[PDB]
RNA sequence: AGACCCACUCCCCGGCGCCGGGGGGCCCAAGUCCUUCUGAUCGAGGCCCAGCCCGUGGACGGUGUGAGGCCGGUAGCGGCCCCCGGCGCGCCGGGCCCGGGUCUUCCCGGAGUCGGGUUGCUUGGGAAUGCAGCCCAAAGCGGGUGGUAAACUCCAUCUAA
RNA sequence: AGGGCGUGAAACCGUUAAGAGGUAAACGGGUGGGGUCCGCGCAGUCCGCCCGGAGGAUUCAACCCGGCGGCGCGGUCCGGCCGUGCCGGCGGGGCGGAUCUCCCGCUCCCGUCGGCGGGGGACCGCCCCCCGGCCGGCGACCGGCCGCCGCCGGGCGCAUU
RNA sequence: GGGCCCGGGGGGCCACGCGUCCCCCGCGAGCGCACGGGGUCGGCGGCGAUGUCGGCUACCCACCCGACCCGUCUUGAAACACGGACCAAGGAGUCUAACACGUGCGCGAGUCGGGGGCUACGAAAGCCGCCGUGGCGCAAUGAAGGUGAAGGCCGGCGGCGCGCCGCCGGCCGAGGUGGGAUCCCGAGGCCUUCCAGUCCGCCGAGGGCGCACCACCGGCCCGUCUCGCCCGCCGCGCCGG
RNA sequence: UGGAAUGCGAGUGCCUAGUGGGCCACUUUUGGUAAGCAGAACUGGCGCUGCGGGAUGAACCGAACGCCGGGUUAAGGCGCC
RNA sequence: GCCGUCGCUGGCAGUCGGCAGAGCGAGAAAGAGAGUGGCGCGGACGCUACGCCGCGACGAGUAGGAGGGCCGCUGCGGUG
């Protein structure tokens, strides 16, 4: 379960950064970089992950399908969206609200999204 | 000094301890030695049993453990000569002799008489020379099926004899186990003074008689 | 911690042969880090060699 | 000791709640229907309690059963079971003090002499 | 669980001391949801002190 | 491991815990039990009375082997054969009672703690307590003495 | 030892010839490919699907860093060449003339040693565990041991010098 | 790195530069002055919404096609695996049992009969696998269909969006 | 003075519907200001690219106040007590065994394979089960011989005289008192138009089962002392209970 | 009508270091001519403890100490230092 | 005002959202109960629960004890 997979890991995975007072996690999926229970992105059935495309043109939206929990190469589904921005962050409002999907990271989803397309416009 | 509640301690260090101490890291070496020089005596005796040879089976001494039966050092010369087995033949086809062992009793004697019996039965006997075989000799047909045996030579067991549940009898129920013990104790105790009072009572009644 | 599910067995070209297992049940055994870092802490020092002035 | 507090009038029906572990007793003979709540149950104790048509909670789902602890018996093992309490008290070299001394070995030869009869010294 | 071990002369997988650990499952579940009394979530914060006088 | 020690925690101050006064010394007071009879005389007669003096008869060439005779109460006699024995003989009508051999189990004497269940069997042992024939009698057993 | 039944031809010594573990020697995969950093590099990047090549060899060492592929090596029930040993098989000259059981009749044992006293040492060995000196000094159904000295009496267990 | 030569500390010393100097020096607190440098300062933030002026479009919603996904008490759709569930099996078996019991080897006694050891079988407990019915999960364990919803790609929308 | 400052004949009231019987004689809407659950301005000014702005602490210097040199033994050290000229590197509670208690983990009336055996890292790890011999625990007590851990009721009989002992057969049965976390019952009660009475919960006087633990009182096992009457038998005893 | 006031949560068990040279003051007090002497009782101190005052000072007087701003005090002071 | 300690063995799993409805600080036990009859698609942060939050008191220390060190040194297993 997550609750027994955390307990576990909450101190002890090879994502775990821990310096200058801080600490992060580096694993997939998790949007905030956060060593915690919520942002974790390897315990929870059903996780959001948020990425910029392979080429710097919009993002990648991963969701974890809910059948294939112990087979990681089709756990994962990603969408690729490379709309404007206002319209980027409701398909992810929407894919999140609407599907009852994580409804606790949708701010944190909608942050990552419009950290990742103002990355993406020209260095001034 | 002592300090409050403990336990009064007189350890054994007051030589020079540290100048004879028997460390043990060769042990795992020592394991492979024994293991390889087995190895290698089966081979070297094969088809002969590894093991060895066969042991009787003997009661071990004193009451703690007389109820147990393991392997004794060699075949008494009477069990030996009971089996019809020369004394000086029996270790060259692999029977263990104890010219010392006494049997005191039948069963023990039998009950090894019949162990050398099934082992004598058991025992693929080849010619000395191949080409020659000889009165005693094992049949060619079971010569080829002639495997060394691993482990003790037909090991020795300790089994009961199960009792099956019956009717109790009044006789049985009556009986008095713990009275029983205990006047047997003093009778035990009281055998000789006894006899050393009737003797003199005798004695002193004779003198008045005659 | 009672389901056992069936379990694939791939072929050598990385596809399942048809072939399914039964999860073993050692697979739902209660996951306990403090034994194993316990258990691992005391056998590792067992094949170590000893070293003296 | 589980099946003598539970035999007590008014206490059918109830869960016996232990936080510790429940082993098995070979003195007795007859094991009742009892409904436990343990951390641990011995290998043998589960066999007779369950053969007997009891029930083996864990204490996640006693929480499910009985949220507020309606319906339970807790019950302890004896605390002062353990060899340790036979040493405490008064020191065993004082008037009326039954504790246990500590002796490496125990026979004639071993802290029975002088102060434990009369015939040395004194005893007390 | 059911069947010991085969391979080993006496032994058996070791028991789990809690057979469900979903906590967040166990704590929403409509049992322990109607013991619970209410949540308290208001923080009071320290008042400052004015003279009445 | 060394690192959970006081020794790493007393480092920077001075006397390692042992005070300024009364110093680490040597043997302050004598090396192992010395003292018994002397200025350490409370703790022994404190802690270990009957320590000193001496009491009884002495026997040479004490053989442990000959004293052998492990007990068992009647409490754990049941516990000697196996679960389908007790059964079959409490739900039998014959009356047939199982026999128990203790010295198979490895005890010689049968000793009387404990209450047995209303069953008849047979016991043998090579030794009993009054309380455990009694006992063994209160259920329609027999004791059966063996050497 | 004898009598009577029963069973026996391979067992070894010295020579001579033919057939299946040890020491030594010599060898056995694959990049110095294309860019580029450097004083020099063993570094970085690349080597179509696919994934430079070998891999039973990605131990280590050397070589102008930091190298599975440059060299030595490493792996391998890999190869070749010498020497030693072990194990079998024949020929010659020799030795032995070999055993089991049942009866009959015979024979049978270690001495200044044991043991005892005393002294000294020693031991957990305590009316003396072992050893040694001096004195006494054996027996032959005897002798020794049987963990408390001794007398009587049964037993057990061995057979010292 | 110039042959006791890798690096090259501190104490101690030479010189240069700056500062200062009659209560030995040094030190804590508080300022002030001066330098060494740092901000890689010197018209001083960034973000969201809205108003307005100017422009420019891989142009908005809604509909159509296709893919993927979440959920469904689909009030009770089919199919699956499956119950550390409960019931009926002539079910085909493994393990264990201090629960009972036709075959043989050795052995005592007259060719017999009794004893040890060696095996079937029956029974009980548990487990595995086959079959039928109830309840059940698929949130450590899912497919097909139907529905709703979301997202994406392509059309169509061509402009008060 | 006190009696909601009793009763009768200019100034402040946290008086302000009414149907009634009668002692006595359950929701109005808004809006605004604030001595109201800890500060804001929906207020401004000056200067700024080669000499100026900011930089706690840090480098040097000055001043004011403070300020005796550390470690140590000691009642007391700045001491006319001892070590210390200065710098670098080294330099002192460790390891083995035993024991005690505490804590953590495994299993649990058991537990432990440590010795032995089987099957590069690896001298590891894995396994043994008729390898658990053995240790510790499961039984204490006595110098020892040794002994070695609840009873009550019913019916019948023998003895002594309703009461006591012994022997038979049936029933129940591991103690009690005080306190005691927790649990259980529940007199009554938890509201919304008003009554009746339901289903789920929820509080509660009182009353129960009572964990662990403690105090106290009984019981049982071994040694010993006093008293005393009996019961058993292959050994009739200086016997055994 | 938990049967005076006042205040306060209590009980209990293991393991345990250092210490076992002390010294000072009011009062009481033994020896001594007395002593900054030797020896006691009580409490409080120094030792272990800084800080304001007593110029200076182990113990006196006040008061006990996290790092700060404002205010007010104690014992002591207010010619100048 | 700020730091830490101790205490409340204090509060927070209720982020229960368009399968929605925002409360449980309030002098004085127990239900924001259930029923039966008489246009827009939107709503900050949080929660390493070994975490986060609130409130109140407190803070001298030799010998000595204890806790916590994202203090520091060397080597081993994992990981980056
Ligand atoms: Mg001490
Ligand atoms: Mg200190
Ligand atoms: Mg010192
Ligand atoms: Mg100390
Ligand atoms: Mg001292
Ligand atoms: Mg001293
Ligand atoms: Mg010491
Ligand atoms: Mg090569
Ligand atoms: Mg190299
Ligand atoms: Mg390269
Ligand atoms: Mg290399
Ligand atoms: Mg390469
Ligand atoms: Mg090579
Ligand atoms: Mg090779
Ligand atoms: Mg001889
Ligand atoms: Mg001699
Ligand atoms: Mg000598
Ligand atoms: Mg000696
Ligand atoms: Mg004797
Ligand atoms: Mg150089
Ligand atoms: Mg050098
Ligand atoms: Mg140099
Ligand atoms: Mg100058
Ligand atoms: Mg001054
Ligand atoms: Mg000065
Ligand atoms: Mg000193
Ligand atoms: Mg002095
Ligand atoms: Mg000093
Ligand atoms: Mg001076
Ligand atoms: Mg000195
Ligand atoms: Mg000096
Ligand atoms: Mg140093
Ligand atoms: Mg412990
Ligand atoms: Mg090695
Ligand atoms: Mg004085
Ligand atoms: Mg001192
Ligand atoms: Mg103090
Ligand atoms: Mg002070
Ligand atoms: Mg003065
Ligand atoms: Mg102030
Ligand atoms: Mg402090």
């Amino acid at each position: 379960s997550a609750h027994l997979q955390w307990m576990v890991v909450r101190n002890c995975s090879s994502f775990l950064i821990k310096r200058n007072k801080q600490t992060y996690s580096t694993e997939p999926n998790n949007l905030k970089a956060r060593n915690s229970f919520r942002y974790n992105g390897l315990i929870h059935r059903k996780t959001v992950g948020v990425e910029p495309a392979a080429d710097g043109k919009g993002v990648v939206v991963v969701m974890k399908r809910r059948s294939g929990q112990r087979k990681p190469a089709t756990s994962y589904v990603r969408t690729t969206i490379n709309k404007n921005a206002r319209a980027t962050l409701s398909s992810i409002r929407h894919m999140i609200r609407k599907n009852k999907y994580h409804p606790d990271l949708r701010m944190a989803a909608i942050r990552r999204a419009s950290a990742i397309l103002r990355s993406q416009k020209p260095v001034m | 000094a002592p300090s409050r509640n403990g336990m009064i301690l007189k350890p054994h260090f007051h030589k020079d301890w540290q100048r004879r101490v028997a460390t043990w890291f060769n042990q795992p070496a020592r394991k492979i030695r024994r293991r390889k020089a087995r190895q290698a005596r089966a081979r070297r005796i094969a088809p002969r049993p590894a093991a060895g040879p066969i042991r009787p089976i003997v009661r071990c001494p004193t009451v703690r453990y007389h109820t147990k039966v393991r392997a004794g050092r060699g075949f008494s010369l009477e069990e030996l000569r009971v089996a019809g087995i020369h004394k000086k033949v029996a270790r060259t086809i692999g029977i263990s002799v104890d010219p010392r062992r006494r049997n005191k009793s039948t069963e023990s004697l039998q009950a090894n008489v019949q162990r050398l019996k099934e082992y004598r039965s058991k025992l693929v006997l080849f010619p000395r020379k191949p080409s020659a075989p000889k009165k005693g000799d094992s049949s060619a047909e079971e010569l080829k099926l002639a495997t060394q045996l691993t482990g003790p030579v037909m090991p020795i067991r300790n089994v009961f004899k199960k009792e099956k549940a019956r009717v109790i009898t009044e006789e049985e129920k009556n009986f008095k186990a713990f009275a029983s013990l205990r006047m047997a104790r003093a009778n035990a105790r009281l055998f000789g003074i006894r006899a050393k009072r009737a003797k003199e009572a005798a004695e002193q009644d004779v003198e008045k008689k005659k | 911690a009672c389901a056992r599910p069936l379990i694939s067995v791939y072929s050598e070209k990385g596809e399942s042969s048809g072939k399914n297992v039964t999860l073993p049940a050692v697979f739902k055994a209660p996951i306990r880090p403090d034994i194993v870092n316990f258990v691992h802490t005391n056998l590792r020092k067992n094949n170590r060699q000893p070293y003296a002035v | 000791r589980m099946i003598r507090k539970m035999k007590l009038p008014g206490r059918e029906n109830k869960t016996a709640v232990v936080v510790g572990t429940v082993t098995d007793d070979v003195r007795v003979q007859e094991v009742p229907k009892l409904k436990v709540c343990a951390l641990r149950v011995t290998s043998r104790a589960r066999s007779r309690i369950l053969k007997a048509g009891g029930k083996i909670l864990t204490f996640d789902q006693l929480a499910l059963d009985s949220p507020k602890g309606r319906g339970t018996v807790l019950l302890s093992g004896p605390r002062k079971g353990r060899e340790v309490y036979r040493h405490f008290g008064k020191a065993p070299g004082t008037p009326h003090s039954h504790t246990k001394p500590y002796v490496r070995s125990k026979g004639r030869k071993f802290e029975r002499a002088r102060g434990r009869r009369a015939s040395r010294g004194y005893k007390n | 669980w059911r069947k010991a071990a085969s391979l080993k002369s006496n032994y058996n997988l070791p028991m789990h001391k809690m057979l469900n650990t979903d906590l967040s499952r166990i704590l929403k579940s409509p049992e322990i949801q109607r013991a619970l009394r209410a949540p308290r979530k208001k923080i009071h914060r320290r008042v400052l002190k004015k003279n009445p006088l | 491991p060394s690192r959970l020690r006081k020794t790493r925690k007393l480092r920077g101050h001075v006397s390692h815990g042992h005070g300024r006064i009364g110093k680490h010394r040597k043997h302050p007071g004598g090396r192992g039990n010395a003292g018994g009879m002397h200025h350490h005389r409370i703790n022994f007669d404190k802690y270990h009375p009957g320590y000193f003096g001496k009491v009884g008869m002495r026997h040479y060439h004490l053989k442990r082997n000959q004293s052998f005779c492990p007990t068992v109460n009647l409490d754990k006699l049941w516990t000697l054969v196996s679960e389908q024995t007790r059964v079959n003989a409490a739900k039998n009508k014959t009356g047939a009672a199982p026999i128990i051999d203790v010295v198979r189990s490895g005890y010689y004497k049968v000793l009387g703690k404990g209450k047995l269940p209303k069953q008849p069997v047979i016991v043998k042992a090579k030794f009993f307590s009054r309380r455990a024939e009694e006992k063994i009698k209160g259920v329609g057993g027999a004791c059966v003495l063996v050497a």
